């Protein structure tokens, strides 16, 4: 008694995976701040992004195979290395050395004197250039004999100097025919269901901020420190640390640097060290200390959530490996800083500021997203250079290897920037729409 | 409601903004480098789903219908509930799940059954 | 009279030819390296246009023809002109500056009208 | 019979199968770096070339039908040859070459029928 | 009483940009003629491009705000580049030059005889290489020392040889969904109504040539002179003007060029000028004079028709700027001259040919569209060089600061060469066209 | 008394020229193998590829106007270029070399010792390399003056070691829209009716082997030898002969290599042959006799129903030219044999093994296709080299100028790659589907 009636434009959907658009909310003018992030990404943001909540609708979420995460992440490479396309190479540059100790009030053999034979526009001439470089960059061959560290690997170029790469809030919009879904549960820890879903056609901006150990100037958890990780139990998996208030960190290059340039080719230039005006100094990030101490404090009594409220847990520096997983890796102001966080991770929880500084190295060349291949090289800037980051999160990983003691052992491990983008597209989820459907009605069509 | 705005509501009251979600699957009229190839290829994809659909409405004899009845009976194989649970507290998210191993069989009988009305009305 | 040949007729006459506009809007079937990108980019627009206005007039009931009516009433608050005056002295271009500021009105009433038919005819 | 399965049977006996046919026309919807734009343009094709046809069934009225009847009358000097043998011996390839001469022919006949009829039902 | 009754196929159309199809109208073989304007416009013509004339329409156009214009010129330059992609770069003439002057029958230090070690196809082989060069391509360093002027800037590439720049004329195609129109009032003026209009597919061939201060090969005014600009009274902008008959002007460039080449390089071939046979001239263009003061004449008497007939008309040479600018530029024959219009352009107006000779300046290194960038190097061409070409047009432009004395001064300037693809594209519009539409009838759809 | 009725989805076709699918049909994972035929088309097949059989249906094929045969043709040469763009380039070999023959024992002066400045890493260092050469890739300039033959004319790149070449089956597919018609009539020689036709959207696979002068590795003719042709009587066309049986070939390159490699820049990683363990030997194929023997006999009986049973057929080797022309080359292991194929073309036709050996050449600089340009260098290979590749067919010439004698001359002709793709593309037509049409019915349209 009930037939078969086909319906068009059903309001239901699918998983699905699919390509996003990237919108830069006009924060920043092509043109004049000539910001890679502006350029490309010229899709403007709607002015008036009306969200519309889904009364009644239950929806599970996974942020750890979530699709947003791997478009990110192939986004900005891709980004990274078009915008250097067109700027000038180094290859030049791999010459020896000539190198000794700088002349200065200095107290720590950070800093090479080199000398060598550079290029110059005409095939027939070659100049005598001077620059000091971090000794992270400078490798020996056998007054001394050195030769830039990339030069036995891979191609090196400059990063040109008028192109910015700080982060702007980048918003991703859904093609037609797709959409996106929002979680608004203030506990949710990455997985399963959710009861307060609206949708969006635009994420909220998410500034691409590259920081490794620490998450930088990204977004607050509401109410209290989440932790969310893929497995609780696995220590081969990282522990995304979600804080619910902010940490101020005043990182500095207090070194005055005269940057000089020369031409290396037609039209070639090439910028380099100069000299350094004053004394020298190391470069370094201060933490209030008491702010810190609440930090950890907090992150332990959420941990114990999950590892038990009789546990001990203790906190500890990197195991070891290369500095770029190692240390504290971040851009301030267009400069690299390598930071030594062990001086955060020396402490253990069981049942005025006197800031916290942790030294830093710079470096120049700079292998990005752990790839080998071709190096960037990273321009000296003029003056004096400092930031203060918003530290909104942690990346952590436990030893394992436990015997039950319950003195559990967390490090500032991880590293890969992949769970940097997580931590913020875990509230969003995309889907495709099935307007098409069929249902049971007390309906025949007219006979004929 | 605005689009999806019924996601929730059950399946009659649903039916009320079919339209709503009708115009929101060309909406790309609206919206080399890699970027530009990848841009170029969602639009044209959004329109071969477009189509795909369309087509069965056409094959199905409902072309030019949000709703449409046909004449293939309702098989109590694929959903036995009462009818007025399917339409008062039922939603269309739950339906769609109910009876998802059976879309391609609808599908196949509503072929047939438009095909022999066009025979028969030659 | 050929394509746009009737473009300063009027109204009345203009509608004797179009089938002479609508059979010019798919041509495209007849017409790496950006000049390949640029080309393809024009012909995926032109679909996408295509697609648009007909699934408007699938909306609106009136996907299978050139000319339909449908339930909605004319406003004079859209034009007042004598119907004689519009079919017979004025011209498809002046009309649509004329009444430029209605068609999203227009074409918002022939969305609810055509959804309340079907809603009716179930 | 599967795709083209009836290719080589008669007309009539064709004509059973042509769902079959259709639904194979928008199959793509299963299926930089050149390679990528050669697969793009390809895709971009398939749709043109769909609805170039589906636009004509649309002038002619029958775009909601696989078979369809018209007011255009049959020219003997297409083909005298008995109706009988059309259906039961000739095959539809055969048949094609048969009037491939009178194809735009036909066409503009249909187009014009159509739009007289639609005049003639405002 | 009246209802909506919607009508589909309606001929309306709304001012539109989209992208234009280049068509070649087969006047060149890809494979024969190598001619850049044959290839990538490969699209064939309309042997029959049908217009039709729309009668009872009136349509306003603005040759000022045309998108036509724009097109034009970007294909153009992405042509140029594109076609110039797969040259021999010449990057290993950046060397230095030992360079005297020319010993030869030479009356004007124009040319410097030059020599210079250059690569070989093997790294460890040179070749001394003389050539002679225009001293406008060669600087100084400090017998005597030089380099080739681009060496500090930018890269410089050969032209490939076998490659023809020659203009044959080029048809821009609608995509469909839109339609060209073209204005055919013989007074139009670039601005405002026009009541002749027809629709086209396609536009007619422009033939697209690089010229600067004169209008060279375009069309021709219909029964006087036009003078059209942007705005009358601006001095800022110039005034194009399109005369209605034609002035030939033969261009030559007398000395007898042996070419040589040499590999420099792994099939790298170069091309250098070799030397000269026979004695030195200089290269120069000659007008008639009678014709010439007949053109300026015309241009006069309309002139005044903006200004006042009371007024006083006179013409005054470049006002300064570099020679890409002030000279008159244009390739005749692959060779690139800049001539010295300032023999054009000596009078005042007030209420047995006699050829004035215009004196010419050749480069080989160019600078296309004033970008600052990559040169490109013209071969020198064999044998000797003499063109005529067909001055269609000018630009002028006011030097304004007038205190109304009524003696207005008007200048060769402009250089833009956007202008000189609007002079011709001026007559057309492109519109999108707007099938769907409703009117009122006595008609209401049959209740359901 | 009969109406037009239309009909949509009509099982009709026409002939139609378009782009077809590469499916990989996993045979090679492209992450583990490398290779390059798996990479791209990386499009997976159809694990139930069901065949239509059309019953009553006659088409005509022509293989010699086959489209599929130049889409093959381009696919091949576009992803051979492009698996080599990203490789090391050679240019800096492009040096002077001082070269003597070689210290072992050799009794056939094949092999050059030569030795030259080659680049390092750094600009400032220089390094001896030594190697050995074939004679093929050098030549003299004038402890002898040698250079690489390909200095004059190309660039030379290196191919990537770690990339595989090793051609897999590779399935064609139609797009929607198109469908791709099958004839497996046994007899079918290439042109005309086939009565015996089904429907596939994919064609089987085919190994795109590159073997100029022998077809090696392809599908087998069943029941008799098959021989083909454009035009019998045309001796400018040649003669595709398809064996209903194989000959194994037993190709050896018996010479133990030690294989070297320098960094000649940053990263940049060439390889060379280094030294031979043991003594010299002569790099040949061995063929079976009695099978060869068999082989041709039955393509002669076969080539008499063209020419006359009462004719006399004798076999002669390469006319002359090129070795990529006159030898027979094909790529075995990585390697690139030239094979001195006169030994299999000595013998007439009238009214235990005792293998047969082909004495080959080996070259280490490809020019691919014919083409003059970028020059591919292989690699050496580590060890010893052998294969055994199928003789499936061979390419014919005749040489024509035939006085009637009966006496005609056939040879191992050919080279063109297209047509060692069309020996196997013959069975397959791609045509487009044309589903709207029209017929007379006693029905007319309900009158309204
Ligand atoms: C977390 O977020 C904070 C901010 O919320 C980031 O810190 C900012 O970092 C940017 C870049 O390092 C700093 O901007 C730089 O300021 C320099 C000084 O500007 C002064 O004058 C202007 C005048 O209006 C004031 O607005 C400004 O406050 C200062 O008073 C500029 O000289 C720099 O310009 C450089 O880039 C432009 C780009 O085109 C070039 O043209 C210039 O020549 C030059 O190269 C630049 O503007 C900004 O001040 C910082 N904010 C604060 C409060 O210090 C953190 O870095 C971010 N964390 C992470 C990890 O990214
Ligand atoms: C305005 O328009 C005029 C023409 O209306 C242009 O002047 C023409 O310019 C072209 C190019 O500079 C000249 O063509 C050249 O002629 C040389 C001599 O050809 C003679 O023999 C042929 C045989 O059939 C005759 O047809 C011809 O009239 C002459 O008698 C050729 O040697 C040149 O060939 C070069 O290019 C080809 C391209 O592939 C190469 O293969 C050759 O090796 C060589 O490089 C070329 O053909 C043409 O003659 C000029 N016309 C006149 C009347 O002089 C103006 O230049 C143009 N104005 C502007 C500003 O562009
Ligand atoms: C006609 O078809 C025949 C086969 O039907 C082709 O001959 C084959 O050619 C390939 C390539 O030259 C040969 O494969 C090579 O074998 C070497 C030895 O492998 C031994 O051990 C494996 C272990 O499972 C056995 O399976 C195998 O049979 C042998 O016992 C390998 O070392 C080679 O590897 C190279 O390439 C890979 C690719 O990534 C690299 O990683 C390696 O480092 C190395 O470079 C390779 O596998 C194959 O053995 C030949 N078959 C026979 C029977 O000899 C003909 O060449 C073909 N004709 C033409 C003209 O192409
Ligand atoms: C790095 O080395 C350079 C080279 O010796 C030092 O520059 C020299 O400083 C002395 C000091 O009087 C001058 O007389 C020389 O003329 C300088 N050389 C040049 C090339 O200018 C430079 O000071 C050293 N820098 C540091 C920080 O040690
Ligand atoms: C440019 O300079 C070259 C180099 O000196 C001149 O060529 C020389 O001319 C003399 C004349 O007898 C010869 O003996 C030399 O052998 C020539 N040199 C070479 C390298 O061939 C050349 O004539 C000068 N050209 C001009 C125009 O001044
Ligand atoms: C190719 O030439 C090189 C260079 O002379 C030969 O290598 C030398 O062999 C002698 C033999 O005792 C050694 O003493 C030298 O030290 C070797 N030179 C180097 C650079 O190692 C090489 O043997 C020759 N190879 C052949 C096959 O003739
Ligand atoms: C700088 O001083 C340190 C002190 O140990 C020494 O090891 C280093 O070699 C010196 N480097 C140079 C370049 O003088
Ligand atoms: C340049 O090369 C010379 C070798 O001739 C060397 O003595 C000199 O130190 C080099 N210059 C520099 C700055 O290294
Ligand atoms: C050529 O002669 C002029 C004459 O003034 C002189 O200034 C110039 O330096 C000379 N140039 C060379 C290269 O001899
Ligand atoms: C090798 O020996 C042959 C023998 O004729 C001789 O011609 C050739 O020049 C020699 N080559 C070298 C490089 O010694
Ligand atoms: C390297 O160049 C020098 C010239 O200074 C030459 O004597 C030497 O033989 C070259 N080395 C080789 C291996 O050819």
């Amino acid at each position: 008694n009930l037939w078969v009636t086909v319906y068009y434009g059903v309001p239901v959907w699918k998983d699905a995976e699919t390509t996003l658009f990237c919108a830069s909310d006009a924060k920043a003018y092509e043109t004049k701040k000539h910001n890679v992030w502006a350029t490309h990404c010229c899709v403007p943001t709607d002015p008036n992004p009306q969200e519309i909540h889904l009364e009644n609708v239950t929806e599970e979420f996974n942020m750890w195979k979530n699709n947003m995460v791997e478009q990110m992440h192939t986004d900005i490479i891709s980004l990274w290395d078009q915008s250097l396309k067109p700027c000038v190479k180094l290859t030049p540059l791999c010459v020896t050395l000539q190198c000794t100790n700088v002349t200065n009030n200095i107290t720590d053999g950070e800093l090479k004197n080199c000398s060598f034979n550079m290029t110059t526009e005409l095939r027939d001439k070659k100049q005598k250039v001077y620059s000091l470089f971090y000794r992270l960059d400078v490798v020996q061959i056998n007054n001394k004999e050195y030769r830039l560290i990339n030069c036995n690997t891979s191609a090196i170029t400059q990063a040109c100097p008028k192109v910015s790469f700080e982060p702007i809030p980048i918003h991703y919009c859904a093609p037609a025919g797709f959409a996106i879904l929002k979680c608004k549960d203030k506990k949710f820890n990455g997985t399963g269901p959710c009861t307060n879903v609206s949708t969006v056609q635009c994420t909220h901006g998410i500034k691409p901020v590259v920081s490794t150990q620490l998450l930088l100037n990204g977004s607050l958890a509401e109410e209290e420190v989440i932790i969310r990780s893929e497995n609780i139990t696995n220590n081969a998996k990282n522990i995304l640390v979600q804080l619910n208030e902010s940490v101020q960190i005043n990182c500095t290059r207090p070194n005055n640097n005269t940057v000089k340039s020369i031409r290396i080719g037609p039209g070639q230039w090439f910028y380099y060290t100069g000299d350094i005006i004053g004394d020298i100094r190391q470069a370094h990030c201060n933490v209030s200390k008491a702010t810190w101490n609440e930090t950890l404090g907090k992150v332990v009594k959420q941990l114990r959530k999950h590892f038990g409220n009789n546990t001990i847990i203790r906190f500890a520096n990197s195991s070891g490996g290369d500095l770029e997983v190692t240390t504290h890796s971040f851009n301030c102001g267009g400069e690299f800083f390598y930071c030594n966080t062990s001086g955060l991770f020396n402490s253990t929880w069981i049942s005025s500021n006197d800031s916290i500084t942790l030294p830093c190295r710079i470096k120049q060349i700079i292998n990005m997203w752990q790839r080998i291949g071709q190096a960037m090289y990273a321009p000296p800037i003029q003056g004096v250079i400092r930031c203060v980051s918003n530290i909104t999160g942690l990346i952590l990983t436990r030893d394992g290897g436990s015997t039950n003691s319950t003195t559990e052992t967390f490090r500032p491990g991880g590293g890969d920037m992949r769970d940097n983008w997580r931590s913020e597209l875990y509230k969003y989820k995309v889907v495709k729409i099935e307007p098409l459907g069929v249902a049971p009605t007390r309906c025949k069509r007219r006979v004929v | 409601l605005g689009f999806l705005g019924a996601a929730g509501s059950t399946m009659g009251a649903a039916s009320m903004t079919l339209t709503v979600q009708a115009r929101n699957l060309l909406s790309g009229i609206v919206q080399d480098t890699h970027w530009g190839i990848k841009q170029l290829q969602a639009r044209v994809l959004a329109v071969e789903h477009y189509l795909r659909d369309q087509q069965l409405l056409g094959i199905w004899g409902c072309s030019g219908k949000l709703i449409c009845c046909t004449n293939v009976p309702w098989n109590s194989s694929w959903s036995n509930r009462n009818l007025s649970e399917i339409w008062d507290n039922m939603t269309w998210l739950q339906w769609d799940k109910e009876i998802s191993n059976y879309t391609q069989i609808i599908y196949g009988l509503l072929e047939e059954s438009q095909n022999q009305q066009e025979k028969n009305e030659q």
